[PDB]
């Protein structure tokens, strides 16, 4: 059963996630991992497509204290003021 | 040979080094993944607060 | 034998090639039965809009909700992450010398 | 918006304003922790005290340097000494003021990814920038080449820069700086029956450098004065009321400097050290490099160093050329002086690393948009 | 309208007014590119250093010579070098002069072509005109006919002009001259251990066998008077103020012009080919071009090569008839001097290549119109 | 008598006899000294130690390396290495025994004379000679034409020879090899924090680039993979029993042969270097070759660097004509093997250099009779 298989077309254009792919042959062996997860009855988990389609997917094209002052000698006179 | 059938790779061009490896490269980006899915998550809320 | 006999393992293996079934349609790369050990290296390469987010980062924030046994995938991976780095030939020819 | 100039140096954090004179925060990076019973109850017994407190409570107090060579080890200690010079000594919001740091060359990578990181997710900036000291010395001396000897409390660096120029394959880190000639002075007051063993006793041996020693012209002839005569001791008054005199350790503690195998390194002193780095660069600016040797740090304070480095370089220099020591009477400050220039400077407004920058780079910019 | 002479030969450009008698711009053709990281912000960084301030400038630049054996290689640097000359030395407006230019012989014609279409496209002129440079050294040299050996620091090349007639068969093109002569001292320097490898270098190696290096009269009893005594070696003064000798390598570096098998080039010398240029002309002409050997170029300014050359080509000519070397001590400017003297002639005036001509015939018009 | 082969490089000293196939004393050329303070009396305590003995005793020691980019910059520690190969190492009788050694090209003469000065007056052979080691490479290869590109730990020299003659003017030298990697290794090192700033601590550096390091075929792929993730990062065991493991510096540490401006220098790399090596020689042998590219010494020994020659040279030559590279699985050694193979051929024994012939003419005949 090609549970993995089964996916729907997405609606907007997806970054491309690189891989090498095995051949189908190769992949069909007795002792291999994805024969014993092409077994209907292995535990399978569904994913939310949604923010997987949502997040990466393509992108698309006041005077309360007035002072005549400048700030460094305000600051400077504010730090010899509070030490006293 | 049993893990060169069970991963699907050539067996006389499997070796086990390079695949622990890839083993081990795999495990520190997922335990870096939950630190910085858990700093992002921290902070995100700290932020909120 | 922890590769052999991981449960969790095929778990990510089959969420992953779900995702790549989604993620690259219409491509040359698409329907595959299954991939190499190599992809998982490559997870960080796909971000987000924001650059902030990989898809790594994705799949475990969803598998902390759903399915928190992928959480258990370090416990197996551990013994092939420290017999990383072994060489096989030098201390199988030091020990038929 | 004005800017803050902040030199987290190993021993001393000088941090101030943009466009100022003086450094208006000039204090020593201690963390101070208790290691006796507290009996009395009530009052306010802090866990930790930072600063001036800890130097003023100093006797009953356990205090650690989080910087060593220029590389910080414990973090929550530099946090706290981040917090103490921001929140208390300036008393500014960082949110609202970007932020120049110093640093030095040749540092750890992973050091300059935890300073991004928590400069930026702790005192969260609108920007931030970190610069190499021996550049914020030579905007000090207001020249454009020259070859910059930093020597703070743990590292001493040689850059050599021409016209705007610097060449990093010259750049040259050596770690031994006043620290290590605090500790050879411990090792070396021990000589003469004064025992200091304790955390708190390094500041009274700092005090000790930094009040009676000074650079000979000549080790030798200086030994064999000392030997001769006692001309040459001096007396301090420690805060028990002790009266100590002291001899050649006002001139052996400073030689360190010219002779790193006092304490064991292989390497090669200062002098060799800025004449290997002139030696390294391209032959047309070499000239250029003998007369305009910029010091800086508080290390090269004493008052006979500048006629001993060019007595050094001089014989190490071909004959033909003139060598000169840019030595100013304010090289202690120099690095945040400079750093004062250059966040004041108009064409600099370009080159901050933005928060929003860091959000989508990571903390991987710094390795590509600072040195 | 005063007419500009621009000799952009290989070596250094020289450019100047029509009519005066020493050129105004002397300068080198190299562009200075940096290399190391720039640090202090602001002050005019510039991105690529072009003439003198590129020679002021050299030890943080890659110099780049735009011109390599009489072939313009870059292109770009060559429009750096024409808007150096014409805006910055001589500061005139292009589109009101007219510009004379000058050129070796047996050069291939895409450098001629692309020379009149950046001198009609990016830099439109009146008028100009293309030269060969033994025409002009001859002009200058006030004479109707005579041979010109002309070796500047690309092309040694062998003309023969009989009463203004310049016979075409018998010009003949060597390339070796003056930077082949300076790779080949740095080549032979690395014996006495000085290495010379950067490019900035190879400006100290040039000052080097400008100031110091001869054309020796007889080479093996100057190899017997240099292995017997070291009476003819000679001290140089470094920039970085490091003092090198030199001792048999002062002659060595010429006798390349006279042995081209030290570099590994099978053709004979440049007596050799003065003669053979000599023996494919006319059995009538030969006897005033023995008596007329005009020389030029700036590798003609060793003390020691006109006598050479006599020797030599007075031991390969039969006796009977008189040689004489004709070496004016302004040979350097020459080609300035007589491009000067060509283009204030009133019978030149009709010999130009106008605008119109040229947007008329297309950049073909040099072939027809020049020689 | 059976002859002796001594290959007296910057980095190894690799000594044996003739005629055989492996090289029997192979061991570092370095001299250590004591630098801390002998307490106990007694029990042999040598003021030097050569060889193995202080690889093995180096950590209260200090290694001086006499050798400097091929030139020998100390000659009494050159003299207890040879003392040590022919006396202790390989237990020779040195006035009994013809000696073959090898030396780079384009050296300065000096160096070669004191060589001569001190081998025929010090360890008075009954003959030598002084050879290059391209040249013994080849005469290794079984192949009379090719170029061999030769790269120790001092020099990578570049020599073309066709039907057993060399072309001087295309021999082409880059100091540039294993030690400078090494010292480059130390700057990169101090990125992931580990600080080795000994000489001892070179040693550790050069085993960890000997055992981890490899060339990269593309560069830029490589370190696309290294930032993506960290698959190829590997594990090393310090002699205190810490465990680094390093990344990315396996081939950044070798991309300074093919890319020299990591260290500041102006010049190309080494598959340039071959290139213009190439096209310094004449036409008709190029093809040749193309074909028989020799690789030796031990900057050859990193397992990437056949396929990367292949396809940089590849990329630079034109595509009609056949790339290959003859890389021995023993071409570290191959200095020695040739020369064993060269020793022992019959028509060597008239090319000597005799006492005798030293005695008549100084130590100049090693400039007339070797090449
Ligand atoms: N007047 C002085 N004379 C001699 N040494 C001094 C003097 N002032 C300070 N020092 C030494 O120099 C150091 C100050 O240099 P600085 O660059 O401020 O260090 P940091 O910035 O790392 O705290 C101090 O550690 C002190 O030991
Ligand atoms: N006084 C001198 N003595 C020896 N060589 C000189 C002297 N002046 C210049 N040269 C050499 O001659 C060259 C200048 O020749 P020049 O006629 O200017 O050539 P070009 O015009 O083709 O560049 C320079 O490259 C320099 O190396
Ligand atoms: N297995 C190896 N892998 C990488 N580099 C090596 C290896 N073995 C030796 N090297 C490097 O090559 C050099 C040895 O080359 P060699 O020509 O023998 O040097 P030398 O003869 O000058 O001592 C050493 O300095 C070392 O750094
Ligand atoms: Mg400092
Ligand atoms: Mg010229
Ligand atoms: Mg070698």
């Amino acid at each position: 059963v090609p549970s993995h298989r089964r996916v729907n077309p997405p609606t907007l254009r997806m970054k491309k996630l690189n891989w090498q792919k095995l051949p189908s042959n190769v992949a069909r062996e007795h002792n291999s991992m994805w024969a014993s997860l092409s077994s209907p009855d292995a535990e399978a988990v569904e994913p939310d497509f949604s923010s997987i389609e949502r997040l990466f997917s393509f992108p698309a094209a006041e005077p309360k204290e007035i002072t005549f002052l400048d700030a460094k000698k305000s600051l400077n006179l504010n730090i010899f003021l509070k030490q006293f | 040979r049993e893990l060169a059938d069970y991963l699907c790779e050539d067996a006389q061009q499997l070796s086990l080094e390079d695949t622990f490896s890839t083993m081990k490269a795999f495990r520190d980006l997922f335990l870096r993944a939950l630190k910085e899915n858990k700093d992002r998550k921290e902070q995100a809320a700290k932020a909120e607060r | 034998e922890s590769l052999l006999t991981s449960r969790q393992l095929p778990i990510f293996c089959q969420l992953i090639l779900r995702i790549g079934n989604f993620l690259n349609y219409g491509s040359h790369t698409g329907d595959a039965d299954g991939f190499k050990i190599s992809t998982l290296l490559k997870l960080t390469e796909t971000k987000s809009q924001q650059n902030r987010v990989t898809l790594l980062h994705h799949v475990l924030e969803e598998a902390e909700k759903s399915h928190p046994d992928l959480l258990q995938l370090p416990r197996d991976l551990e013994q092939p992450s420290q017999a990383a780095g072994i060489n096989l030939e030098i201390i199988r020819s030091e020990a038929s010398s | 918006t004005t800017a803050l100039v902040c030199d987290n140096g190993s021993g001393l954090v000088k941090a101030g304003f943009a466009g100022d004179d003086a450094p208006r925060a000039v204090f020593p990076s201690i963390v101070g922790r208790p290691r006796h019973q507290g009996v009395m109850v009530g009052m306010g017994q802090k866990d930790s005290y930072v600063g001036d407190e800890a130097q003023s409570k100093r006797g009953i107090l356990t205090l650690k340097y989080p910087i060593e060579h220029g590389i910080i080890t414990n973090w929550d200690d530099m946090e706290k000494i981040w917090h103490h010079t921001f929140y208390n000594e300036l008393r500014v919001a960082p949110e609202e003021h970007p932020t120049l740091l110093t640093e030095a060359p040749l540092n750890p990578k992973a050091n300059r990814e935890k300073m991004t990181q928590i400069m930026f997710e702790t005192f969260n900036v609108p920007a931030m920038y970190v610069a190499i000291q021996a550049v914020l010395s030579l905007y000090a001396s207001g020249r454009t080449t020259g070859i910059v000897l930093d020597s703070g409390d743990g590292v001493t660096h040689n850059v050599p820069i021409y016209e705007g120029y610097a060449l990093p394959h010259a750049i040259m880190r050596l770690d031994l700086a006043g620290r290590d000639l605090t500790d050879y002075l411990m090792k070396i007051l021990t000589e003469r029956g004064y025992s200091f063993v304790t955390t708190a006793e390094r500041e009274i041996v700092r005090d000790i450098k930094e009040k009676l020693c000074y650079v000979a012209l000549d080790f030798e002839n200086e030994m064999a004065t000392a030997a001769s005569s006692s001309s040459l001791e001096k007396s301090y008054e420690l805060p028990d009321g002790q009266v100590i005199t002291i001899g050649n350790e006002r001139f052996r503690c400073p030689e360190t400097l010219f002779q790193p195998s006092f304490i064991g390194m292989e390497s090669a002193g200062i002098h060799e050290t800025t004449y290997n780095s002139i030696m390294k660069c391209d032959i047309d600016i070499r000239k250029d490099l003998y007369a305009n040797n910029v010091m800086s740090g508080g290390t090269t304070m004493y008052p006979g160093i500048a006629d001993r480095m060019q007595k050094e370089i001089t014989a190490l220099a071909p004959s033909t050329m003139k060598i000169k020591i840019i030595a100013p009477p304010e090289r202690k400050y120099s690095v945040w002086i400079g750093g004062s220039i250059l966040a004041s400077l108009s064409t600099f407004q370009q080159m901050w690393i933005t928060k929003q920058e860091y959000d989508e780079a990571g903390p991987s910019i710094v390795h590509r948009k600072c040195f």
